[PDB]
């Protein structure tokens, strides 16, 4: 095995597999979570995809037993992308990263002021939407927006 | 058995009908029939991360009305601990040992949360977090509002001053809100204008409002007043049509009263002090009674109701 | 008709065996067993000739729960009083006067001793002379080893630091070392080294002891610990091999504990925090416990043993 | 494709394909240097290796037309790793990253007072050993070793 | 035989167009042409009434490129004078005695005014009033308009910023408008707004405009630009949308420039710094020049054209 | 076609003997024979991020002999610039523009360098860094050494202080060192050492050494001195065995001298002054010369040798 698959895992054994979710934001998710920091091994590349060529399943990322939301967590970097099954008899039943509500520890306070930042917390932030996206910042009671978060 | 203990006070928000309708009745008669003593043995921390004085001063004097005691300390000088190292989350969980409790000042904005986390329990109090949360205020506020207009419900508000970086408005009006139907006015300069998410909110909600920049009618169909103050930030060239000032001929009155967090300079005139519609002060008397209430709630487990 | 009566507190090494036994046993119960009125009617002066905070909220508090009082100031600004002019021992010859104690902490190193002298019977306690004594705290500290290990008795200690200005690992070791044969390790930069004075001691008397730069082996055959802190003085490329940094791959564990008269910065690791071992606090509500024995010894008669 | 490789680049197309380093350290490298901001496509895994188990090779790491050194520079983090080639017919002849002497932009004095670390800088620190390794720091002229560095 | 003699310069509004076509001028070859000594025997005043620096630095360095003296001082503390007691207005008029002239800076906002009055014939220089006037930041931003575009005539200028409390984009403006027909455009988040007068002036006139909140498009029919800063004031979670920040992908560029009269912050990016458009610098670096031109206009009394 | 041309000065190690030996002798006449004038039509910047004074005193006086001009200022209070937002790197860039020369100090340890990068062809002195390098100070040390014992080449040296952390003895001595076979001594206190590096250094090359707490015998055969300072760092009862006290009675004299980079205190005694061996002072009489030599070499681009 010369780079891949082979995604015998399931229960005392796992991969992880993760490939190009979006594009070059998927590194990201790598620091932008834990899963580096692991045992089991892992797998991606820049599928510099359109999704798959002469029939593509309609689907991709990962697959590893992260948890339930271990997602809905990307639902704000990679809202796009889907989880683990096996190709002959499998369970992964209809799963997308669908919305939390309440970042954990990935994010900022832009605010300059919130004790975020000055000590040993944690980001939570909580979401809420109808407009564009809200996050408010247990912390210091103010709301910013997906954006200008997304970032710093 | 109280709604209320071992619970950490710090965000209006972050808190039901119910609770106001409370601390607002258990300070109602503490006024009326006072208990030094439900507290002695007690020792509670006036930690004054940002000095403030006015709240501090009245803070404490009710933790010693209740009968009790203070260790604390105001800052921004000669005052120590940790820095160019420790974390406000160390002056806690030490702090945390010894004390029964801590209202506790600020300049940043999650301390009083930021400390809840690292305090066990040992109820915090939010003297302040910075420019986000005085419930002491607002409630302080919110009573007197009750003990005057004799309810909390189908009133005739209206609160004018620098409503932007208006610290107590932007509380009150959210408690005042949660009750109902009362009409809010608001007479702010384009600047100190009103933010566009308090609003969404009245409207989010059920509530209503209007608009003016005058003193004047708004003032009739009128029933408590909130002033704040205005000052620096805008230019000193920005204090050009400062008209927002409350003054004396009212008059086309009502039986009403008007409410300022103090501290008034500009805002009001000596001349109004007198006449009733006045009481800033009281206002403020009203917080040492507001306060108790809480902390006895805060750390008693029933009540002599 | 108690040893400690009238006998004004200030330097550990001054101190008996018996004696630290003793405060070391009054507040082993006042823990187990409080009394707010021991003290009543009694007012003591928190003279913070420099300022501290730390130590000095724990004094207070300390003063309180026993029931009490307190009149003091924190210095180093809009503090008053005789400068270019008058003498800390004037200021003490009156204020000797209408107290009953006088916790006091400063900047010299005489003090407690210089006031001692002017202060006729009112006994002083020291928080600080200087750089030279502070009993409180490793009698604070001495306890709390004892709750722990079970006794200062036939230990593995260890204190990792900078030992050499180190002013509490001077004081703890001489006083650890009163009672017996209980060997000593010190992982000190040879610079934090230890100071040649206390060993001819360690050795001058008939106990032990050996040398380490790890946190490592000397630990497992290791019963609690003084981490103390690392800085400034030394240069700021001089915090290269900041490699006796206590953190929490340690496992190679025990049941041991670990120790810091704060603040802790980077001496010790959140990490840990949380589990055993940890204490730095403990450590700390600990002192009020310390103190308080001292004041009722120090104030009271007899005892309710 | 399901993972791999298929190390057909060299020119005008090219590939990049660390594979576990020494472990859990060329997540690093990684970051510890760009490649990821780049638009040809990646590999890796976790060989959780031994190396290889009936006949290895005796190599590992990448392969893409990185430069000279654009290495050398992680004599530092992974001594033991190795390049590029072709299996049938190739080159990248007896190529081990082999001290640069002055690590670019990764590092920091760990001097708290170096302006590096006040302003619009460069990691530049310069390395020379026999002792344990030795990384000078233009700027504030100290001497600190790999050690406490590697870190910070 | 100059227009500018003896006359003190002071605001920017207070002067025609002539008059900066002209330092406009003389600073163009001075710069292709300098001359130390065209002032020898000359010292000059640099009364940094409010420290102010970077302003000052090159003040000076300009008094003396053309040969000259200095004797001056930066305030806000160890520097003296009359408190309590005297009058800027006897600083002056004593200065006024052995100067040849005076640049001056300060708090207040009328000094250079009202210390014209009272310093008879040594003309004054302003460097500030206070939040009112800088002529010379201004006319240095002018040309440097100039040397660039080619012509202070027919362009498409744009200042992204603070417009509001914006000390610069207010004279600029109304000197940049002085001239003719070209259409100025507003990045400013309505809070940092346009002031209603510097427009009904654009208007009063007969001049263009538009407005955006983008850097974007507005961006590509561009020619100089001015991005304030943008602070303090406001929320710090007023530094939300902080969206008006020029950095690096604009390509989509033209072969205009960028300038901030410094000094930038995040306003700009290092990225950018390097590439076209850049400048922020020079623009400085022609302050140099701008000065100059003028107190060899104000003091000489003809020129070598 | 000079050597030092353009290139930018700052630390001693990155220097050539060839360029010591030329600052060294372009400055021995430079004092035998002076030239005001040299420089005319210069400015140059006297930068004083951590204000200095005696040596900004010399550096500064160092421009006007040679006939030139300054603008600059000492900080840490009423100086101002960027803050709370700007780069001393913006500060530099701006300053570049004008200025012909930097001089400039500072508390960090880049500047200088980190100021390279950023100014451009306009060539950077080093007053400071902070705790690294100082040139100025070394070469002008050197030289004086020069000046005396005719020669650095051959000696008996001695520096007796606190080489620990003595910012001056480091420079000296691998100044000093780049010449040859000379013997150095090190009466130093066990705690204000010789560290382990410039040692390794001495060995590594090929010279000598030998070590002493005397100030004796080491005396006669010794030729000049380098006493530094002692002071605040280690304990004030730190100020034990302060016994490396130079004074009086050494008679079992020579014909060498005595140095310090000033200032003086207790390290030696009035009473010596006078006599011999003295010099302190012409050590810093000689640093207008050092200084000077450099500026015109720095600047010119050729000599009148
Ligand atoms: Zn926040
Ligand atoms: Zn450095």
């Amino acid at each position: 095995m010369t780079h891949n698959d082979k995604l015998q895992v399931a229960e005392i054994k796992r991969g992880t597999v993760i490939n190009h979710i979006p594009a070059e934001i998927g590194f990201k998710l790598l620091s932008l979570f834990k899963l580096t920091e692991t045992q089991d091994r892992i797998t991606i590349g820049l599928n510099l995809p359109s999704g798959e060529m002469g029939r593509k399943d309609l689907i991709k990322i990962e697959n590893t037993f992260l948890s339930e939301d271990e997602v809905d967590e990307l639902a704000l970097y990679a809202p796009q992308a889907t989880v683990n099954r096996i190709n002959d008899y499998e369970v992964v039943g209809k799963s997308r990263p669908s919305l939390p509500e309440r970042n954990i520890d990935v994010l900022v306070c832009p605010d300059s002021n919130c004790i975020s930042h000055a000590e040993p917390v944690s980001s939570s932030f909580a979401v809420r939407r109808a407009d564009d996206i809200a996050l408010k910042c247990k912390y210091c009671e103010k709301e910013f927006s997906h954006n200008v978060v997304l970032a710093n | 058995a109280n709604p209320l203990y071992q619970s950490h006070i710090i965000s209006i928000n972050d808190l039901s009908r119910d609770d106001l309708n409370l601390v607002l009745a258990t300070a109602a008669k503490l006024k009326a029939n006072p208990q030094p003593e439900l507290l002695k043995h007690k020792v509670i921390a006036s930690c004054f991360f940002e000095a403030s004085t006015r709240t501090r001063l009245s803070f404490q004097t009710s933790m010693h009305r209740l009968g009790a005691s203070v260790v604390g300390f105001s800052d921004s000088a000669n005052t120590s601990l940790g820095k160019k190292g420790q974390t406000l989350a160390n002056t806690i969980s030490v702090i945390s040992t010894y004390v029964d409790a801590i209202v506790m000042r600020h300049p940043q904005e999650g301390a009083a949360r930021l400390a809840t986390e690292f305090s066990g329990n040992v109820p915090v109090l939010n003297a302040g977090d910075g420019s986000n949360q005085h419930p002491t205020q607002t409630l302080l506020d919110l009573f007197t509002i009750q003990q005057t207009e004799g309810r909390l419900n189908n009133l005739h508000v209206a609160m004018v001053g620098d409503l932007k970086y208006g610290r107590t408005v932007h509380s009150l009006t959210q408690a005042l809100a949660k009750f109902d139907g009362n009409r809010f006015y608001f007479i702010a300069p384009d600047a100190l204008a009103m933010p566009e998410y308090i609003l969404d909110m009245l409207d989010e909600k059920g509530i209503a409002w209007s608009l003016h920049s005058s003193i004047e009618e708004v003032m009739t169909r009128v029933q408590k007043e909130r002033l704040d103050p205005s000052e620096y930030a805008x230019v000193k060239a920005q204090f050009l049509v400062r008209a927002n000032s409350l003054g004396g001929l009212h008059n086309a009155k009502m039986n009403a009263k008007v409410l300022h967090p103090l501290p008034r300079v500009d805002e009001i005139a000596t001349d109004v002090d007198k006449t009733p519609h006045a009481w800033y002060f009281q206002q403020a008397g009203n917080g040492i009674f507001a306060r108790q209430a809480l902390l006895a709630l805060v750390l008693n487990r029933d009540l002599v109701l």
